Formats: structure tokens, sequence, C-alpha cells
């Protein structure tokens, strides 16, 4: 049943989880960045 | 312009909820190191 394979998936999902969350946190900052003083940068 | 990108409060919530689900499978699948 390749037990290691099951554990490997967890590790892989763990890495993507951090990256996936990172973007989420950044997105939140963008929302608050458009509230104060317009949004300076258009991108 | 119209083809611009605007982030909505809800759209953001759906993103967080989706991620939360992934974590669940992480801690859950991890909590079964001996069970599974």
């Amino acid at each position: 049943g390749s037990p290691e394979e099951r554990e490997r998936m967890i590790k892989q999902l763990k890495e993507e989880l951090r990256l996936e969350e990172a973007k989420l946190v950044l997105l939140k900052k963008l929302r608050q960045s458009q509230i104060q003083k317009e949004a300076t940068a258009q991108k | 312009g119209s083809k611009a990108f605007i982030v909505t409060d809800e759209d953001i919530r759906k993103q967080e909820e989706r991620v939360q689900q992934v974590r669940k499978k992480l801690e859950e699948a991890l909590m079964a190191d001996i069970l599974s």
C-alpha cells in the first residue's frame, strides 16, 4: 500500500498550503491598500 | 476599465474557506500517523 506515498502527499500538500495561504494574506493587504489614499499603484 | 479586476469581500471569504478545508485534511491525515 506504499505507506510512504500517503505521507508524501501530506508533505506536498503542506508546502502548497503555505504558498496558497501566503497569497491569501497578500490579497487581504491589497483590499486594505485600496481603502486608504486611493490605491496609488494601479497594478 | 470594465475589463479591470476588482476583489470582493465575499470572493475573499470563499478563498479562505477553501484553504481551511485543505488544512483539515492535513492535520486530520497527520493525526492518523499510527491509525493510518
